[PDB]
This record gives structure tokens, C-alpha cells and sequence, in this order.
């Protein structure tokens, strides 16, 4: 009950997806850092390894999909628990958003 | 551009992630970090044609066995890995082959048997034991080292070929 599983999408060109086991207390920044560790040998990641340069986007199907950028310090487990809604988290550079 | 959906399976610590990472990224990871489920992608040329490889790297930890059914439905071909210094992993291979066979309802699923860590001295599983198993399944057997790259391209391209020639 202390952890949950998150799949993160669009991580790098050579590693599209990863599943990680994160503490339920984890912020978006905490999950981003775990993901960057998993993809740490991807060339795009060696190039830009700082988690503060990234966001997680959530995309959720309605009841068409909506998207929303998570705040850096927002609880990922809280966001996932609110989905209405089949959903996914997408890693993006802040500069792309 | 044909896309090939490859799946790497086998017991904990046999070298599934190291083999995949050697193929995709051309370096050897010496640290051990147990996988849950990772997806990788690479464009390669095999017999003069550009191919897209979608490679699913799966969990050896028995904790995650309930994920198997889904990835076995979607996968087109399976790399069944054991390590030549790990007799239990060689025993465990048979359970992966049978589940894939059950899930896909076929005795003809593209697969390659891989004996990994062939760079290590004092092996405990004999090549001939694995040859006999592969023969009974009707599939290729190849030995590999993720550390030295021995057999790595051969193992994955042989599997692509098994799908292509099916
Ligand atoms: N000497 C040698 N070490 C290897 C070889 N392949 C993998 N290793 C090492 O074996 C350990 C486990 O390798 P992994 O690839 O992480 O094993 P895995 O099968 O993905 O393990 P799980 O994801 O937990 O199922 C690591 O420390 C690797 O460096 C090899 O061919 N030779
Ligand atoms: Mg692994």
C-alpha cells in the first residue's frame, strides 16, 4: 500500500515506454527523476538529464481526450486516482509545452 | 518498412535487459536493476531491407507474472533467455514456452532459445542440453554474451527472420 505502478510514455526515441514502482507520496518531479534514471542511457536523456526541465502530461479519454500539464510538486497518485477516464502520463520537455 | 514486435522473456537476472540494451544502444550495463516492463525501438537493416524493431523487455521477478498474458497476446516473436551459469533459469524456460503456446493457441509461434553469459567460465548448463530442448520445440538455439556482444545481433536477427519467414 506504500507504492503504485506508473507507466510513462514518449520517454525517448529509443525507449518509448517504461513502468516504474513509485512511492504513493511521489511528486511529478520525483516520478520524472525515476523515469530519467530508467532512461539514463538514451541519447536524448544524456543530452538533457535535469528533471526540472521536464513535465508529465496526463491524457485522459472522455467521458475525445483531454490533456493537462502536472505541476512540479503535485502528487502523481492523486492525479491518477481522479481519472474519469482511461489515461496515460507523457514525459515532455517544458520547452515543448 | 515492416515492423516486428519482439518480446524478451526468461527468469530473473539472466541478461534480458543487458541483451536488449546491447542491441538497441551498443553498450553493456554492469549494474543490476530489475525490470518491470520497458519498451524499446530501433530501425535496422536486415538482408538489405529497413525494419522497425519494437522490443518489449519483460520482468523475470515472479511478482509480475500476471502481466504475461497481455504481452504474449500482442507479441509476434519471443526471445526465450536463460543463463549458462544458472541451472534454475534453464528449468524455468519450459514454463515460458508453454504459456506462450497456450496463450497464442499455436504450436508454431516464432521463437529463439538463447543461452546467455557465454563469456563466463565454468558453465553449469551444457550446450547440448539446450540443443536437445530447442530441437523438441522446433526452434533455433544460439549462445550469447551481452558483455562481449558475442551472438547478440545473430540472436535478435534470427528471431526477426523467424517472424518474416513464417
Ligand atoms: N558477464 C556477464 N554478465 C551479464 C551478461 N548479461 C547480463 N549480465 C549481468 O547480469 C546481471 C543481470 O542482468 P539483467 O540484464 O539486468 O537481467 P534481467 O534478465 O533483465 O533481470 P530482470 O529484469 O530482473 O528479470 C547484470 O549485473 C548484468 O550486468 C553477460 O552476458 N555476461
Ligand atoms: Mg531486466
Amino acid at each position: 500500500e506504500e507504492s503504485f505502478f506508473v507507466q510513462v510514455h514518449d520517454v525517448s526515441p529509443e525507449q518509448p515506454r517504461t513502468v516504474i514502482k513509485a512511492p504513493r507520496v511521489s511528486t511529478a518531479q520525483d516520478v520524472i527523476q525515476q523515469t530519467l534514471c530508467k532512461a539514463k542511457y538514451s541519447l536524448s536523456i544524456l543530452s538533457n538529464p535535469n528533471p526540472s526541465d521536464y513535465v508529465l502530461l496526463e491524457e485522459v479519454v472522455k467521458d475525445k481526450s483531454s490533456q493537462r500539464v502536472l505541476l512540479d510538486q503535485e502528487c502523481v497518485f492523486q492525479a491518477q486516482s481522479k481519472w474519469k477516464g482511461a489515461g496515460k502520463f507523457i514525459l515532455k520537455l517544458k520547452e515543448q509545452v | 518498412m515492416t515492423e516486428y514486435k519482439l518480446v524478451v522473456v526468461g527468469a530473473v537476472g539472466v541478461g534480458k535487459s543487458a541483451l536488449t540494451i546491447q542491441l538497441i544502444q551498443n553498450h553493456f550495463v554492469d549494474e543490476y536493476d530489475p525490470t518491470i516492463e520497458d519498451s524499446y525501438r530501433k530501425q535496422v537493416v536486415i538482408d538489405g531491407e529497413t525494419c522497425l524493431l519494437d522490443i518489449l523487455d519483460t520482468a523475470g521477478q515472479e511478482e509480475y507474472s500476471a502481466m504475461r498474458d497481455q504481452y504474449m497476446r500482442t507479441g509476434e516473436g519471443f526471445l526465450c533467455v536463460f543463463a549458462i551459469n544458472n541451472t534454475k533459469s534453464f528449468e524455468d524456460i519450459h514454463q515460458y514456452r508453454e504459456q506462450i503456446k497456450r496463450v497464442k493457441d499455436s504450436d508454431d509461434v516464432p521463437m529463439v532459445l538463447v543461452g546467455n553469459k557465454c563469456d563466463l567460465a565454468a558453465r553449469t548448463v551444457e550446450s547440448r542440453q539446450a540443443q536437445d530442448l530447442a530441437r523438441s520445440y522446433g526452434i533455433p538455439y544460439i549462445e550469447t554474451s551481452a558483455k562481449t556482444r558475442q551472438g547478440v545481433e545473430d540472436a535478435f536477427y534470427t528471431l526477426v527472420r523467424e517472424i518474416r519467414q513464417h
